[PDB]
RNA sequence: GGAUUUUUGGAGCAGGGAGAUGGAAUAGGAGCUUGCUCCGUCCACUCCACGCAUCGACCUGGUAUUGCAGUACCUCCAGGAACGGUGC
């Protein structure tokens, strides 16, 4: 799964309406971030779950990481990203660090959308010389610090973890 | 909490700030009539200012009463002294300077460099209580007054001149009753007239002037304010006279005059105030009042033209000598034809000389520089906007190839015998592996 | 400093109670272990103290705020014009001062 | 000027809304651009359950508040 | 860094996610509340988050107010009259604040049509009878922090604080 | 000529409007067929006539001398109209 | 002068022929002046029959109403341009 | 001749026009057309049993108008 | 270019009865202030036909769902009615 703008967020009361249920997610994702939409509907294919768009993917995962098991509405809500993008977001330590243990297989597509998940990185450096191994620097050491915090053990191809790791001098 | 020292250590700086401002506002001018009304209005304020705090500090001794055994004694002090230091060696290392300890209340209570505004004295003003044709105290607030007095009377024959003939007498013959609906639609307008008056003189003790004038109707014009020689008193709301003074005070206390009427003396009081507060603005505005005629006449007299003005508030090249050019020489020079320059602000030059001096004319120079694309050769004669940032990235993309990028040719193999480019060699030749 | 002005206006404080030039709140804490270089007369503190002093005095002075209330302040714009305008006249008595200074000057 | 789209409302059974709160169950057949009607079984039923059919009636548009369809067409 | 009108005027006015005209302050550290009037009663939601606010107090008169966000805040105690500037509103998104005392929120019952408040991660939420004095002196409110108040809390919270 | 609100609601056929017409009658469904003569015939609309219990019916047709208001498409915010 | 192009693109608040009103950022026009609302919110009255009762104005989200010449009245202007 | 340029021959002149709902507004209207377009500017308004609400600027509607009040000094010869 | 689909308009009208029930700090006229009596504008409770029926949220319990979607309003019982407005 990856950053997305709209945070899902399921089993929540179906005894609440769906107008006082997206008045509360909106204002206890007010406190995460910038609530720009919500989805949610009552009918049975999304019934008792909702899904509101963060104008932040960071305040998305926040909102996911703060709220795990939020009670909310007589029983706590499971919050996390939502599968793929949203309708509103569609229409809308070091510089550098070594990934270990990569797929030989994986799609240059997806290892930057990983990359780029943290603030738009530099680049992804797949070697084609020694295998399975990359070399990624970033347009921000935050966002470098963040996504390498997050990418030691990152599941990706889950048959391996890759490892991002200070890359030495 | 130090009542006897701080408080009058904040007020009296608040207070020198105060009248500091004051003061400099009214030993300097304000040239505008409108800077004059906003800055009367703004030396009330000030005024204001000054006596909030010296009320907040007049009232402060619940606290100096009993202070004043407290701070009254020479055997203690070092021991408290030493205490309030322990207080005190707490972290100060936030070090940085900020003077906003003794100057803030000369930008609270000062003057700003458009119109006089302080800190709070940004929205101070008569804005939103000066009329149009009143020009912040050059006309007054009477034409809804006079549309009143038609919806009331019901006839023609009442114009301006018989409107001010009517309501510029204080005690003068009401022409509309004063027994009728008329006494309070004349409330109506005199209250209009004394927002005026409240309105133009914020320098005037209001308090003191209010409880005189209300001391003046409870005293003055209930004890024979008009003198005389039945014929001795008469009542100004009352419509009833009296043998004497002495008939007029055993008819005051009398039973019909108590409650025994409609107009008597308890229900028919705020009509008698309303009617005393006109007249006494007329006959106080006979100068406004009158300025305010002549107005009325003038601008009812004069010619359309000034009216609404005043209520509203060849071309040859010139030659070497100065002089006109001859048109076969314009003709020739072919000046008469329009160049539009969109760059240069939707400029327009005369003759395809200028025109094309024009690219390396300065106007341009900076379009292009607002643009983001140098005032090159490549795009002289290009003029529309679009043009010129498309060419601009063929342009970019043309340069791009033939420049040499190591970074991103220069091949490099590995000990692995597989290639990378120099970037990567690098990137990974430090990040511990290569 | 935050720190510095609170300690000056506290010697302020000490010196409105002071009784004489020499017995008061400063004398002995000037000695007492403590660091105090404010009460040096050349270093630019002094004059700071001595402001503060200045303001202490003229708030615990008897109309300051000690016993009694002044209300020709706190409700009088016939007052505040009086001092008004007569701050206005200090400022053009000493203009014209200055004007004749700088005449002599010349 | 604009005749109306009714050509396919046309021979249709439908139920109308006109004003004064009025219910009109009735055949279209054909109009004018003003959309000035005549429906054949016009059933105008009364506000209570009472109705009736009276065959031939030159409607207004101007009382008429909606019209509905009740088959596809 | 004051609090003035240009982040006000800057500001975004919209039809947000729950249907409320609501004004936004995004990145604002505002620690001082006022002069809101010309927000011009075109909204009803007043959003300030990321705001370095000491105090719940300072607000002008609006006969609309919807909902209230206070979110992400630093309050230390919070001002009495805001029932005359709020007179139908419902929702205060106040978590993250340094609420603590029973009385911090006494001022919470001149709020006539309060249904919803979020106080969480604050030193008053953990505190034992917390959500009883919530449901009694907020009578009104019928849910508060994402649960809704129930009949045997509300004889519990009436029994208690007596 | 042809008016933009018109042009508006032509770029909101077919799909769903939520109209409003004299008698609060408020019709929320989609809005097929309409002219500039505001004779629009609708389907699949729920007709409450503001008493509270809307129907869903089909075919309807309303028109535009009682109408007295009309929901159409957020998303013509980008129609050609304002831009 | 087709004057309402100087005062649009910016909030006003309209009313209805039956005393409503209908507050939004006026889109475009036409001749007979039908308005389009874009966001639009129905600040109605509420009936209240009562003197002990008190008298509110509720509005719904209508988001782009295309109001009728028959709905355009007086129509003050109440908003930023957004 | 219709009263068309008797109402369109109107420009910021205190005026006081009564709109067919209950209403009146006086003040300076802005300006008239043709078919009894005109719109108010800085307008004070009494509604049906209300208040004196004021009109920045507020577009009245031609036949939802029920009558006009023009200048008492103004030629009705000059202006028709 | 005011005669059925947008601006020379079909708008405006007033809130069911009655009882030795109450109120008009500041506003009623008469019996030529107060004390008392009458009459032409509401609300609060109580009586009748709680104005009724319909439905849309709504307050309480109990009750099912674990459900990846661009939305009139969505599980169901029951109520007491705080609301919107329709037919008389």
């Amino acid at each position: 799964i990856r950053p997305n703008h709209t945070i899902y967020i399921n089993n929540m009361n179906d005894k609440i309406k769906k107008e006082e249920l997206k008045r509360s997610l909106y204002a206890l994702f007010s406190q995460f971030g910038h609530v720009v939409d919500i989805v949610a509907l009552k009918t049975m294919k999304m019934r008792g779950q909702a899904f509101v768009i963060f104008k932040e993917l960071g305040s998305s995962t926040n909102a996911l990481r703060q709220l795990q098991g939020f009670p909310f509405y007589g029983k706590p809500m499971r919050i996390q990203y939502a599968k793929t993008d949203s309708d509103i977001i569609s229409k809308m330590p070091n510089y550098i660090l070594f990934l270990n243990n990569l797929p030989e297989e994986t799609n240059e597509m997806m290892l930057s959308m990983l990359f780029n998940q943290f603030p738009g990185f530099k680049e992804v450096r797949l070697v084609p010389g020694r295998h399975d191994i990359a070399f990624v620097e970033f347009e921000n050491d935050g966002q470098a610090g963040a996504a390498r915090d997050a990418l030691q053990g990152f599941k990706i191809t889950p048959s391996h973890a890759m490892k991002i790791t200070y890359a030495k001098k | 909490m130090e009542t006897i020292l701080e408080q009058q250590r904040r007020y009296h700086e608040e207070k020198e700030r105060l009248m500091d401002v004051m003061a400099k506002e009214m030993l300097t001018k304000k040239s505008t009539l409108r800077d004059q009304i906003n800055s009367d209005h703004r030396t009330r304020a000030m005024q204001d200012r000054y006596m909030e705090v010296s009320g907040n500090l007049r009232d402060l001794y619940d606290d100096k009463d009993g202070l004043r055994k407290e701070e009254l004694n020479a055997i203690s002090g070092p021991n408290e002294f030493a205490e309030f230091y322990n207080r005190l060696k707490q972290i100060k290392e936030f070090h940085r300077k900020h003077p906003n300890e003794i100057c803030v209340p000369m930008s609270v209570e000062f003057e700003e460099l458009l119109k006089a505004r302080e800190n709070p004295s940004e929205e101070a003003q008569n804005l939103v209580e000066f009329t149009d044709e009143e020009g912040y105290g050059r006309y007054l607030d009477l034409h809804d007054c006079y549309l009143k007095y038609i919806n009331l009377k019901a006839s023609e024959k009442l114009d301006y001149i018989t409107y001010l003939s009517i309501f510029d007498q204080l005690f003068d013959i009401p022409k509309e009753r004063k027994n009728a609906e008329y006494k309070r639609y004349l409330e109506m307008l005199l209250e209009y007239l004394q927002d005026y008056t409240d309105r133009v003189k914020p320098l005037q003790d209001q308090n003191e002037l209010f409880g005189k004038i209300q001391a003046e109707f409870e005293k003055k014009w209930e004890n024979g304010t008009f003198p005389g020689w039945e014929e001795r008193a008469q009542r100004l709301f009352s419509t009833k006279g009296k043998s004497l003074e002495s008939l007029d005070t055993s008819l005051f206390a009398k039973n019909p005059k108590s409650k025994g009427t409609k107009r008597d003396t308890e229900r028919n009081k705020d009509i008698a105030f309303l009617e005393a507060q006109i007249y006494e603005y007329v006959e106080i505005l006979g100068e406004q009042r009158h300025l305010t005629h002549e107005n009325v006449q003038r601008k009812q007299a004069r010619t359309g033209e000034e009216r609404e003005e005043e209520e509203e508030e060849k071309n040859l090249p010139l030659g070497w000598d100065g002089k006109p050019i001859p048109y076969w020489l314009y003709k020739l020079h072919g000046l008469n034809i329009n160049y539009n320059c969109e760059i240069c602000g939707n400029y327009t030059y005369r003759g395809p000389k200028a025109f094309q001096r024009h690219f390396a004319e300065w106007r341009h120079a900076h379009g292009m520089r607002c643009l983001g694309i140098p005032n090159t050769a490549h795009f002289a004669n290009v003029t529309q906007i679009e043009d010129a940032v498309s060419l601009w990235a063929k342009l970019k993309l043309q340069k791009a190839s033939e420049r040499w990028q190591p970074d991103t040719e220069e091949e490099y193999e590995d000990s692995s015998g597989n290639v990378v480019n120099k970037k990567t060699y690098e990137d990974l030749k430090r990040q511990g592996l290569l | 400093s935050a720190f510095d002005l609170d300690v000056v206006k506290l010697t302020a404080q000490f010196v409105a109670r002071n009784g004489r030039q020499f017995l008061t709140q400063l004398m002995q804490k000037e000695q007492r272990n403590y660091q105090f270089d404010f009460l040096r007369p050349q270093h630019s503190l002094f004059n700071y103290f001595t402001k503060l002093v200045e303001q202490y005095t003229k708030i615990l002075i008897p109309p300051k705020g000690l016993f009694s209330k002044l209300k020709k302040e706190a409700e009088n714009p016939r007052e505040v014009l009086d001092q008004v305008c007569y701050r206005v006249e200090w400022a053009k008595f000493q203009e014209r001062e200055r004007k004749k200074e700088e005449e002599e000057k010349e | 000027a604009h005749p109306p789209e009714l050509k396919k409302f046309m021979d249709k059974k439908l139920s109308l809304k006109l004003n004064g709160g009025r219910h009109v169950q009735g055949i279209l057949r054909g109009f004018d651009p003003f959309m000035n009607l005549v429906i054949d079984e016009c059933v105008e039923m009364a506000t209570s359950g009472q109705q009736n059919n009276i065959g031939m009636v030159v409607i207004r548009g101007n009382s008429i508040i909606m019209l509905e369809a009740l088959e596809r067409v | 860094v004051k609090l003035t009108a240009e982040l006000i005027e800057q500001a975004a006015q919209y039809t947000n996610a729950v249907r409320d005209r609501e004004l936004d302050l995004r990145g604002y550290k505002i620690p001082v509340i006022e002069n809101l009037g010309a927000t011009l009663d075109q909204f009803d939601a007043i959003d300030f988050s990321d705001n370095e606010i000491r105090k719940l107090d300072g607000f002008p008169l609006l006969r609309r107010l919807k909902t209230l966000l206070v979110n992400n805040n630093r309050i230390c105690r919070i001002g009495e009259g805001l029932d005359q500037a709020l007179p139908c509103l419902t929702e205060l998104i106040l978590t993250n604040n340094s609420l603590v005392e029973l009385g911090d929120l006494d001022p919470l019952a001149s709020l006539k049509s309060l249904t919803y408040l979020s106080i969480l991660r604050n030193p008053v939420t953990n505190k034992k009878h917390y959500r009883l004095y919530v449901i009694y002196k907020v009578p009104q409110v019928r849910v508060l922090d994402f649960q809704k108040v129930k009949l045997k809390e509300r004889q519990e919270a009436e029994k208690m604080f007596k | 000529s042809i008016g933009v609100p018109i042009k508006v609601l032509h770029e909101a056929e077919g799909h769903i409007v939520t109209c409003e017409t004299n008698t609060g009658e408020v019709y929320r469904g989609k809005l097929i067929e309409a002219e500039d003569n505001m004779n629009c015939q609708m389907s699949n609309i729920t007709v409450t006539y503001r008493d509270g219990r809307v129907a869903q019916l089909e075919q309807v047709y309303i028109r535009g001398s009682k109408i007295r208001f009309l929901i159409l498409p957020d998303m013509l915010k980008n129609a050609p109209m304002l831009k | 002068s087709s004057k309402m192009l100087q005062h649009i693109d910016y909030r006003m608040r309209c009313i209805l022929q039956d005393g409503r009103i209908f507050i939004g950022t006026f889109k475009a026009f036409d001749k007979h002046m039908n308005l389009i609302l874009c966001d639009c919110d129905e600040f109605r009255k509420i009936k209240p029959k009562n003197s002990k009762q008190a008298e509110r104005e509720e509005k719904r989200v209508l988001g782009l109403v295309l109001l009728r010449g028959e709905n355009l009245v007086s129509m003050t202007v109440e908003g930023p341009p957004p | 001749m219709k009263l068309v340029r008797f109402l369109m021959k109107l420009s910021h002149e205190t005026v006081t026009i009564e709109l067919k709902n209950g209403t009146q507004v006086h003040g300076t209207i802005t300006g008239v057309d043709v078919s009894m377009n005109t719109h108010l500017k800085a307008v004070k308004m009494t509604l049906k049993n209300r208040e004196p609400v004021q009109l920045e600027t507020l577009s009245i509607r031609g036949n939802n108008i029920r009558y006009f009040i023009l200048p008492d000094s103004l030629p009705l010869d000059t202006l028709l």
